[PDB]
RNA sequence: CCGGGCACUCUAACGGGACUGCCCGCGAAAGCGGGAGGAAGGAGGGGACGACGUCUGGUCAGCAUGGCCCUUACGGCCUGGGCGACACACGUGCUACAAUGCCCACUACAAAGCGAUGCCACCCGGCAACGGGGAGCUAAUCGCAAAAAGGUGGGCCCAGUUCGGAUUGGGGUCUGCAACCCGACCCCAUGAAGCCGGAAUCGCUAGUAAUCGCGGAUCAGCCAUGCCGCGGUGAAUACG
């Protein structure tokens, strides 16, 4: 339900609904769901409130989530810049850093076709 | 092919009906090399045509493939630098093979979710004579009768 | 007791010389283990036909290291005297080891 | 008393020993309907006996190496033909039109 | 740089990962085989004269 | 990279030179050919000169660098555009 | 997939053993 | 597992055997139909092989070879880079986007290759790459070595959805004294994008279209999804 405040997952099958949060996936979701022991088979509309609050207090206080992870990646790219590194330089050009080839395919972050 | 008549090929018979008219039907729905999916989706259809109506899946399949195979078909012939389309009696070797080819394309256009209910309903639609494949056959048979006047450019 | 191994390439004269060693051991009387043939080890090399810029059109060579094994369980005194001076190497390496 | 047959197709060598009995069949020490669980062409190897109507007149010991599933069963029926031409070789004039002793290349 | 390269290639020290394999008669910098230590052309030349033992033009 | 079972920046030449420098002072220029390692944890304000294959370029050290190597600051590429 | 490490296809492609792909049939 | 037989499987050798002979048809003949017989046919499937000539299309930068040429050099030297660059057009490799799909549990399947300057049994400790030992093997015996696709059993279900998953963050393993622009690893955390691909394009007619592991060579290290083998598995298709 209303787990991480503003970000709200609900609507038919809580197990895949928690995957829909930035920071929680299928592996960590199966981790939290196996720890809380709730069977994933039921939906979110048939659930007890205490299980939702314990889900909240578990995933909200155990790992790094939405606010801190987004701010952390922001500080990460700010750390890549202002040091004169190839990674920060490459992020400043707005081009991929994982050794791809720009003679033919880097359009995802290069943007539209600029003929 | 130039001189040899492209030698005929008989398939191995079916394992549940012992016939061969169902073998090529399994083989065309066999996509990218999956006979385990092909024969199972064909046998699923044979199971569906038990509850949709109380008929045998062999006798309903014969009716599904008898109407869809055409009698005539037009071909473009060059007689003196001009292409005239003439209709002719389509060979029985091509009749069933083009018939099942029409059946699979008629079933893949159906808006149903599963392919089993897509192929099963279109089979009885072909047996009744209202399916898309017999519709495609009806386009050709009316095109041939429209080109009926080509009765002196035959071969 | 004694393992006699023949290491060669050509199974033709290799099998022939091995069969003749078996025949000479049968000439010596007592039984001897049959010629159990070990499998051949293949060392393949893919080279190019042209001497430049041709990624396709490869040719492939091979190295066939054939091995034959005979084991003597009846070391008769002149059998071992005969098998040390009657060694005729036809390009085959011989290994006579005791255990 | 004992009839041996060999069947080879698609790298699956079938070594078949059929003995006179009730019709029981065993594959590599284990049995037919459990080693051929949920498949659809298990009767394809039994077809050469159905053709001569030898339903329950032959027991068989089966040892096959190599391949997958279908090369094994086709090699089985090839061995049944190779051995049913051994015992009572009159089955050639009724075997050749249906096509059993045919190693598919 | 065709004699100096094969002369400096024999100097396996100064961080052996900076060292590379080479042909010994021809001198090609790439595709030299670790089983023979010769270039592909050197193999094509020698093994066809029967000068290379154990090899055979495979045909199967 | 280099794991945590082993330590980062294991170089004995320039480190002995700069530890001899940090005790006396005056912070002059230091030439270096080995850009194979890190310089960021305990050196700030020092002027070095790293070779890019053609000319020894000068590099001053800052504080905003946590674990960056030496050679990524001085590239060897001379692009200057293509058109 | 074949570039990802938190799946099985990429584990087969990289030929490595790990948590998501252990040795147990 | 052992005596033991070792017929056999096996691993070589090396022969035999299938070749439009047979007969009927057809055609002057050639050739073209039928069966017989086989493990294999009417060349079994292929491998090698590539007539005289060809563009003198390629290279003295594989090496020679006419010449020209620099020698305190175009030689060597050692250092660092770079050759790995990007705003980019092209092909050529690879997976997928799910429900005949995704994980998860044992069981079972080859076949090719290396290695006592190495392959490395096996443990211990670690989740681990690894280390502390180290057995056996110059090696069908010791070893690399798990074959895998699979099956069944369960978890799920067309939901960016256990599918798929960039990248960022930091730590453990080892090769090179030394790994940053430029090696491979073990791990977390996030997961980009792809739910299905224009004009066009070409491949290929029975073991191929697909499809799965396993080795070997250039390796110190790996860039390799590069290559070559090696086996598992095998549909239609060819009327015109
Ligand atoms: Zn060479």
């Amino acid at each position: 339900a209303r787990i991480a405040g503003v970000e709200i997952p609900r609507n038919k099958r809580v197990d895949v609904a928690l995957t829909y949060i930035y920071g929680i996936g299928k592996a960590r979701a199966k981790e939290a769901l196996e720890k809380t022991g709730i069977n994933p088979a039921t939906r979110v509309k048939d659930l007890t409130e205490a299980e939702v609050v314990r889900l909240r207090e578990y995933v909200e206080n155990t790992w790094k989530l939405e606010g801190e992870l987004r701010a952390e990646v922001a500080a990460n790219i700010k750390r890549l810049m202002d040091i004169g590194c190839y990674r920060g330089l490459r992020h400043r050009r707005g081009l991929p850093v994982r050794g791809q080839r720009t003679r033919t395919n880097a359009r995802t972050r290069k943007g539209p076709r600029k003929t | 092919a130039r001189r040899r008549r492209a030698e005929v090929r008989q398939l191995q018979p079916d394992l549940v009906y012992g016939d061969v008219l169902v073998t090529a039907f399994i083989n065309k729905i066999m996509r990218d090399g999956k006979k385990n999916l092909a024969a199972r989706i064909f046998y699923d259809a044979c199971k569906i045509i038990q509850e949709k109506t109380g008929q045998e899946p062999l006798k309903v399949f014969k009716q599904a493939v008898e109407n869809v195979k055409p009698r005539m078909e037009v071909r473009s012939r060059r007689v003196g630098g001009a292409n005239y389309q003439v209709p002719m009696e389509v060979s029985p070797r091509r009749q069933q093979s083009l018939a099942l080819r029409w059946l699979v394309q008629a079933a893949n256009q159906r808006p149903e979710r599963r392919a089993a209910v897509r192929i099963a309903h279109e089979l009885m639609d072909a047996a009744e004579g209202k399916g898309g494949a017999v519709k495609k056959k009806e386009d050709v048979e009316r095109m041939a009768e429209a080109n009926r006047a080509y009765a002196h450019y035959r071969w | 007791k004694i393992r006699i191994k023949l290491r060669g390439f050509d199974h033709k004269t290799l099998d022939a010389s091995a069969q003749k060693i078996v025949e000479a051991a049968r000439r010596s009387g007592a039984q001897v283990s049959g010629p159990i043939p070990l499998p051949t080890r293949v060392r393949r090399f893919t080279v190019i036909r042209g001497p430049f810029k041709h990624k396709d059109s490869r040719e492939h060579f091979e190295l066939r290291t054939h091995n034959r094994l005979v084991d003597i369980i009846n070391p008769n005194r002149k059998t071992i005297e005969q098998l040390m001076t009657l060694d005729l190497p036809t390009g085959v390496e011989i290994e006579i080891k005791t255990v | 008393e004992q009839y041996y047959g060999t069947g080879r197709r698609k790298e699956a060598v079938a070594r078949v020993f059929l003995r006179p009995g009730n019709g029981k069949v065993t594959v590599n020490g284990q049995d037919f309907n459990e080693y051929f669980q949920g498949l659809v062409r298990a009767v394809a190897a039994l077809e050469p006996l159905r053709a001569v109507d030898a339903l329950g007149h032959f027991d068989a010991y089966i040892t096959v190496r190599g391949g997958g599933k279908s090369g094994q069963i086709d090699a089985i029926k090839l061995g049944i033909a190779r051995a049913l031409v051994q015992y009572n070789p009159d089955y050639r004039a009724k075997l050749k039109p249906l096509g059993f002793l045919t190693r598919d290349a | 740089a065709r004699k100096a390269l094969i002369e400096k290639a024999k100097r396996t020290p100064k961080f052996k990962v900076r060292a590379y394999t080479r042909c010994v008669r021809c001198g090609r910098a790439r595709s030299v085989y670790r089983f023979f230590g010769l270039c592909r052309i050197c193999l094509r030349e020698l093994a066809h004269k029967g000068q290379l033992p154990g090899v055979r033009k495979a045909s199967w | 990279p280099r794991s945590l079972k082993k330590g980062v920046f294991v170089d004995d030449h320039l480190l002995e030179k700069v530890l001899e420098l940090n005790a006396k002072g005056e912070k002059r220029l230091i030439k270096t050919w080995s850009r194979r390692s890190t310089i960021v944890p305990e050196m700030v304000g020092h002027t070095i000169a790293v070779y890019n294959g053609k000319q020894h370029v000068p590099v001053y050290i800052t504080e905003n660098m946590v674990g960056h190597k030496l050679g990524e600051f001085a590239p060897t590429r001379t692009y200057r555009g293509h058109g | 997939g074949k570039g990802d490490r938190r799946t099985r296809r990429g584990k087969i492609w990289r030929g490595t053993y790990g948590k998501y792909r252990p040795r147990k049939k």
